[PDB]
RNA sequence: GCUGAAAGCAUCUAAGCACGAAACUUGCCCCGAGAUGAGUUCUCCCUGACCCUUUAAGGGUCCUGAAGGAACGUUGAAGAC
RNA sequence: GAUGUCGGCUCAUCACAUCCUGGGGCUGAAGUAGGUCCCAAGGGUGAUGCUGUUCGCCAUUUAAAGUGGUACGCGAGCUGG
RNA sequence: GUGAAGAGGGAAACAACCCAGACCGCCAGCUAAGGUCCCAAAGUCAUGGUUAAGUGGGAAACGAUGUGGGAAGGCCCAGAC
C-alpha cells in the first residue's frame, strides 16, 4: 500500500475505485500498484 | 440499468412467490429468498420476471439491475445450484469431510475444522481436493473464501488452499 | 393596569401521551420542548412553570436522518483526569433509550431552577407501556 | 455459584508426605441457614438470603428477631446474600453446609482487612522518600509536589495522598482449597486471606479459575 | 473478503452479507440511592380524651412514651477526634 | 508599590508525529532477521564512570531504554552544585 | 472613520468592527444592522434549484469514473463501445 495525498494508475491493468470515500488504485498485475489516497 | 433490461427467464418447475418486496424462488434444490431495495418493480409475467425502478427514487436503475443480477442468479440457483472447487498444494497438506465438518491439516501444531452452513455441502475426490455444493451462490462463495483463509496461496511455492482455477504468480527470492 | 401574571399555585396542567415511533429527534423534542415551559398558553409567564406533563412511548424508535445513527457522539467528562468518554448515537440508544430523547429536551429547556423543574415534567419510556394510567393522559400528535 | 460463611480462626502448615510445607488459612464454616429467597417476580433478581453462628437473645432486637422468625431459623450474628444462578435452587430454612466446597478447588475470599488508621503517603501508595541527609529540611517522608503550576491550576482528582488505609473490604481471587473438613466445620485454603483472626470472611467458588 | 449493479465487462459497496487489534463497551476488583430521578425487599411499633377560633397539612391542655435510639460504663486486631 | 533562575530530588498529568508489546499492506519479503508505510496511547519504557550540568561520550543491561506539552510542569514541596 | 472623551442594538463573550449619537418620564407605535425550530422576541413562510460531507461549522499545491449546467467534436442500425 501506498498512502498518498496524488494517487494515480501507474500501468493499464491499474483501475480507480472509490471504497467509502477514500480513492483508491487497484491493480490486477503488479501489487505495488497499490495505491490509498490519504 | 442496463442489465435490468434482459428479464430473467423462469424455466419449468420453478415457481416465484412475490410478497411487494420479498420474494420467493421454489425449486429442485430448495427455498430462496430475499427483500429486494425499496426502490425496483418486479413483476410476474408469462414465464419472466421484470425489473424496473420506481418513482422518486434516484439511482433505482443500479438497484434495478443488482435486482436482476441476484434473481437470475437464484434461477440457477435452485436449479443443478453451484459448484466451487478448491485445490490444496504443499506437501502434508490434507482434506477431509466428515458429515458437515471439513477437516483440514494445513501444517498448524493444531487440528483446523470448518463448520459448514445449512444448505452447504462438500466431498473430496481427493485429499487435497475439496468441491462444495448448494443453492446459495453468495453463501457458497462465502464458504470457500473462508477456506482459503486459513493458508492462502503463498508467492514463492503457491503452497495453501487455492481456487481451483486460479493463477497463483510465483516468484524468485533474489537469483539463482 | 399590569399585565396578568401566572401563579404557581393556580396554574392547571394536562397530561399528555406522546408515541415517539419514527419521529426526527429534534423536531420532536423542540415541541415537548416548547410544551413543557408552557409556550402554548396564553398565560404563559417566564418565571412561572406553566407547561403541561407529557409521556413520552417508544423511546428507543426515535429516528435520526442521515448518517447520524453512527456518527452523532454524545461526550461527557466525569471529573477525573482521565474522564472524557464519549458513546455514539446507536450505543446510547442500546444502553439507555430514553437519555437521548432526555439530554435533547433538557438541552433546549431554559438553564436554572425553573428550566429544571420544566424537565421534571417529562416522562420517557422505552416500550409503550406507561404507569400512569390514573392521571388520565390525553394523546398527543406531534 | 453460591458462596458461605465463614470466621478467620488463624493461621497454621500442612506437611505433605513428600517434604512440602503449605501455609494455610483456617476458615471455620458453620451451617448457614437460608434466611430469605429472592425471586424475579417480587424482587426483581434471584439471590439467597443466609445466616450463621449464633447471637444472644437480649441483643436481638424486634425486627431482625421477626425476620429471623419468619424463616423459622434461629437468630445469627449477620445475614450476608449470595446471587443465584440460573440451575440453583434453594428454600427458606434450609441449612447449607461445609461440603458444598467438596470438590471445588478454588476459592474467592472476601473481607475486611486490618486498620492501618491515617496512613501518610510512603506507606500507603509506596512514595519514594526524599534525602535523610544533604541539606534537607524537614521533608523526609512529605509527598513533595502535588500539582504543576498555573496551566492546570488545581490539584487533580484521584490524587494520592495521605489518609485511612485498610479496613475495607478485600478478596483475593483463587486460592487452593487444601482441605474440606465437613465434620469439624473447617475449610484450609492455601495462603493468606485478608482480616484479623475472628473476623468475617465470604467464601466464593474462584470466578476467574 | 463474498455476492453485486451504476458502467452487458471489471469492481469489497452504491442495496445486501462476512471477518478483523493490548485502543472502545463489557467480562475481574472496589465505592456507590444527597441516583433531590433521594429506588426495592423483609421485619417491628404506635389504633386515648378534650378545649379554643383565626377555621385547617391550625393551635393548646390532660393522659400516654411504643419499636428503636442516644447517653453513661467496661472496651477492641476500630480509631487523630 | 517584586510573576524566584539552570540542574538534581519528590510527585506527576496530557498529546501522538509510536520506543516496546498488539494488528496490517508492500518489499530488491525463501526461512531467521530486516526495510518502509498504515492502524493503534491499554500498559510499560534502565543502573552507572565523568561533568553543576540539561546534553553528550563511555561501561554494562533491557522487550524497549519514545518524542513533546504542562510558567524550559513542580523552591508558601526539598536542595543550592 | 471610530475609541480616547459615547452609552444603546448586532458580531456567543469581544475600547477601537456593523447599525446608531442617551435632556427626563410612559407596562404606546415604526424601523436599522442583525434576525425569525428550542434555549430566546419574530416564517418549522411561499416558489424554483443545489449539496450528502454534519459540507454548512478552519486550511494549499496537487489528486479522483462524487454529482448538477453549458458549448461544441468524434465514433455509430452499411452495426459503434
Amino acid at each position: 500500500m501506498k498512502v498518498r495525498a496524488s494517487v494515480k494508475k501507474l500501468c493499464r491493468n491499474c483501475k480507480i475505485v472509490k471504497r467509502d470515500g477514500v480513492i483508491r488504485v487497484i491493480c490486477s498485475a503488479e501489487p505495488k500498484h497499490k495505491q490509498r489516497q490519504g | 440499468s442496463r442489465v435490468a433490461k434482459a428479464p430473467v427467464v423462469v424455466p419449468a418447475g420453478v415457481d416465484v412467490k412475490i410478497n411487494g418486496q420479498v420474494i420467493t424462488i421454489k425449486g429442485k434444490n430448495g427455498e430462496l429468498t430475499r427483500t429486494l431495495n425499496d426502490a425496483v418493480e418486479v413483476k410476474h409475467a408469462d414465464n419472466t420476471l421484470t425489473f424496473g425502478p420506481r418513482d422518486g427514487y434516484a439511482d433505482g436503475w443500479a438497484q434495478a439491475g443488482t435486482a436482476r443480477a441476484l434473481l437470475n442468479s437464484m434461477v440457477i440457483g435452485v436449479t443443478e445450484g453451484f459448484t466451487k472447487k478448491l485445490q490444496l498444494v504443499g506437501v502434508g497438506y490434507r482434506a477431509a469431510v466428515k458429515g458437515n465438518v471439513i477437516n483440514l491439516s494445513l501444517g498448524f501444531s493444531h487440528p483446523v475444522d470448518h463448520q459448514l452452513p445449512a444448505g452447504i455441502t462438500a466431498e473430496c475426490p481427493t485429499q487435497t481436493e475439496i468441491v462444495l455444493k448448494g443453492a446459495d451462490k453468495q453463501v457458497i462463495g462465502q464458504v470457500a473464501a473462508d477456506l482459503r483463509a486459513y493458508r492462502r496461496p503463498e508467492p514463492y511455492k503457491g503452497k495453501g488452499v487455492r481456487y481451483a482455477d486460479e493463477v497463483v504468480r510465483t516468484k524468485e527470492a533474489k537469483k539463482k | 393596569m399590569k399585565t396578568f401574571t401566572a401563579k404557581p399555585e393556580t396554574v392547571k396542567r394536562d397530561w399528555y401521551v406522546v408515541d415517539a415511533t419514527g419521529k426526527t429527534l429534534g423536531r420532536l423534542a423542540t415541541e415537548l420542548a416548547r410544551r413543557l415551559r408552557g409556550k402554548h398558553k396564553a398565560e404563559y409567564t417566564p418565571h412561572v412553570d406553566t407547561g403541561d406533563y407529557i409521556i413520552v412511548l417508544n423511546a428507543d424508535k426515535v429516528a435520526v436522518t442521515g448518517n447520524k445513527r453512527t456518527d452523532k457522539v454524545y461526550y461527557h467528562h466525569t471529573g477525573h483526569i482521565g474522564g472524557i468518554k464519549q458513546a455514539t448515537f446507536e450505543e446510547m440508544i442500546a444502553r439507555r433509550p430514553e437519555r437521548v430523547i432526555e439530554i435533547a429536551v433538557k438541552g433546549m429547556l431554559p438553564k436554572g431552577p425553573l428550566g429544571r423543574a420544566m424537565f421534571r415534567k417529562l416522562k420517557v419510556y422505552a416500550g409503550n407501556e406507561h404507569n400512569h394510567a390514573a392521571q388520565q393522559p390525553q394523546v398527543l400528535d406531534i | 455459584m453460591i458462596g458461605l460463611v465463614g470466621k478467620k480462626v488463624g493461621m497454621t502448615r500442612i506437611f505433605t508426605e513428600d517434604g512440602v510445607s503449605i501455609p494455610v488459612t483456617v476458615i471455620e464454616v458453620e451451617a448457614n441457614r437460608v434466611t430469605q429467597v429472592k425471586d424475579l417476580a417480587n424482587d426483581g433478581y434471584r439471590a439467597i438470603q443466609v445466616t450463621t453462628g449464633a447471637k444472644k437473645a437480649n441483643r436481638v432486637t424486634k425486627p431482625e428477631a421477626g425476620h429471623f422468625a419468619k424463616a423459622g431459623v434461629e437468630a445469627g450474628r449477620g445475614l450476608w446474600e449470595f446471587r443465584l444462578a440460573e440451575g440453583e435452587e434453594f428454600t427458606v430454612g434450609q441449612s447449607i453446609s461445609v461440603e458444598l466446597f467438596a470438590d471445588v478447588k478454588k476459592v474467592d475470599v472476601t473481607g475486611t482487612s486490618k486498620g492501618k488508621g491515617f496512613a501518610g503517603t510512603v506507606k500507603r501508595w509506596n512514595f519514594r522518600t526524599q534525602d535523610a541527609t544533604h541539606g534537607n529540611s524537614l521533608s523526609h517522608r512529605v509527598p513533595g509536589s502535588i500539582g504543576q503550576n498555573q496551566t492546570p491550576g488545581k490539584v487533580f482528582k484521584g490524587k494520592k495522598m495521605a489518609g485511612q488505609m485498610g479496613n475495607e473490604r478485600v478478596t483475593v481471587q483463587s486460592l487452593d482449597v487444601v482441605r474440606v473438613d465437613a465434620e469439624r466445620n473447617l475449610l484450609l485454603v492455601k495462603g493468606a486471606v485478608p482480616g484479623a483472626t475472628g473476623s468475617d470472611l465470604i467464601v466464593k467458588p474462584a470466578v476467574k479459575a
